């Protein structure tokens, strides 16, 4: 509720060429027996969200898994941009979600 | 010392307002958080690492991926929003029952106390089913995020009880 | 309508160690700008299905793409076993289907 | 010579019965085809490379991936199935209008002629909307896949028309 300065950029994060990723892969995650596998470049892999890791990177990914109606594992990759803030902290905005599901033909 | 804080609550409870009031001493315009924020806030020689994760319903299933290593839970409640107070109770209890959140002390921000007819700290306590819980360390802190009232009182409580 | 000999095996088709694939990738197929990417081992890559290819391989994959309701590309990986027949031909039985879809967190 | 043939039609039309009757001279018990079958059948010194692709509704959107290089289209029809005959015309026209299937000549097996009150070859021609088509080379062949009737007459029509 002010003419206060914005906290961070909104549009997108492209400070620099190329892209470095925080790959946030929970301990609960198991590797599916799928042909589709995640392929992330210049990635820092972490099991726990970490500020130093976000500080170093431009992009953020969270691997999230649930059991779906038909007893099959459903893998979601939640992706977003990392922004630095006036406070010297970090913000992640989720941009899109990749869902990978399996099913038998019937 | 250093303390890791996870801050949850339904959408529009005022979590981001709190985070930036505490870090920037500014009442800033917020957008609903589709993602999460991190600020380190230093008060009374404690370095608080605060994770503010968006509360919109399609984000709550993701909350659990931020449980690990949390030393303090801050749960923020809109005290003017009676319709969704029970919903908040459900979410709160869903959080604190997780194995990963077993050791975390619990701070409630009964937020938006400035708003007309706001539910009081003691009413919040009853309606979040806190009164029955005894095996966990909890505290209801009245607060107004836009003015800053109660915020630092809340951080004091976490300091004392950790 | 008889006691005639079975055409082929039905249960499963892994007589040998390792696993060789027919990677049936149509001309119309385009590479998605996704994190999930297909990773097939010992794959023979074809744009057109082909009997000599099935002859050498134990597994079959077809990559199929449509436009989804939200106007997003949806990729489907149709996977199956290749069995040899009494007639000296081939049969492909679809086992499962991986589906990869995108969406904004809206 | 050699000829590449795609065999399509709704589920339970008799495609797999045809393919294996032609290749093994046996009336074998079939399972609904979730996938496809390939046999090479030699008749009148023609090497017919036949592709029997499943006809269950959720496999049909994949038919197009076997179009390329087809010289002969065999479309198989359950003539006793009056309910789904219009649906069958819709699939057939979807096939023959695709760019990859423009040069392929068309053979319709009006199958299950042995069955009580089956539609006759001319009625099939009508209800499949073939009568009008003058720019494509086509023929409706009465058949009974379980006895073998019509089958080799169909393969003969192909031989002549390439
Ligand atoms: N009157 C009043 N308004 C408040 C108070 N705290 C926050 N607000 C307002 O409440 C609205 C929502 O606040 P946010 O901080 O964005 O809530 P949030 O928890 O971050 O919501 P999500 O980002 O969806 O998780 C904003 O318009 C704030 O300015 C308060 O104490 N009193
Ligand atoms: N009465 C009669 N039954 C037939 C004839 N041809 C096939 N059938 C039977 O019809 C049923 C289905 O035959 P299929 O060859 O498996 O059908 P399909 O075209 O392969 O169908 P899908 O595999 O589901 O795509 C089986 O019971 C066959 O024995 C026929 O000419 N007359
Ligand atoms: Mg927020
Ligand atoms: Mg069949």
């Amino acid at each position: 509720d002010q003419n206060a300065p914005p906290i961070r950029l909104r549009h997108r994060r492209s400070r620099s060429a190329g892209d470095r990723w925080v790959d946030h892969k929970p301990a609960s995650n198991m590797q599916t027996e799928t042909v589709m596998q995640p392929h992330v470049p210049h990635a820092i892999t972490v099991s726990v969200a970490n500020e130093k890791a976000l500080a170093k990177c431009e992009k953020y990914m969270l691997t999230h898994q649930e059991l779906a109606s038909d007893g099959e594992i459903e893998t979601k990759l939640i992706k977003g941009d990392i922004y630095k803030t006036r406070g010297g902290g970090q913000s992640v905005q989720f941009t899109d979600i990749e869902t990978l599901k399996q099913e038998s033909p019937n | 010392m250093e303390m890791r804080i996870l801050m949850l609550g339904l959408d529009a409870a005022g979590k981001t307002t709190i985070l930036y009031k505490l870090k920037l001493g500014q009442s800033v315009t917020t957008i609903p958080t589709v993602g999460f924020n991190v600020e380190t806030v230093t008060y009374k020689n404690v370095k608080f690492n605060v994770w503010d994760v968006g509360g919109l319903d399609k984000i709550r299933p993701l909350w659990r991926h931020y449980y690990t290593g949390t030393q303090g839970l801050i749960f923020v409640v809109d005290c003017a929003d009676r319709d969704r107070i029970d919903e908040a109770r459900q979410e709160l209890h869903r959080i604190i029952n997780d194995r990963e959140m077993r050791d975390a002390i619990i701070l409630i921000f009964a937020n938006k106390q400035d708003l007309p007819d706001a539910m009081k700290p003691h009413e919040i306590q009853e309606k979040l089913g806190l009164t029955r819980i005894r095996d966990r360390n909890w505290y209801v802190q009245p607060s107004c995020a836009t003015s800053g009232d109660g915020l630092y009182e809340g951080l004091t409580w976490l300091t004392s009880n950790y």
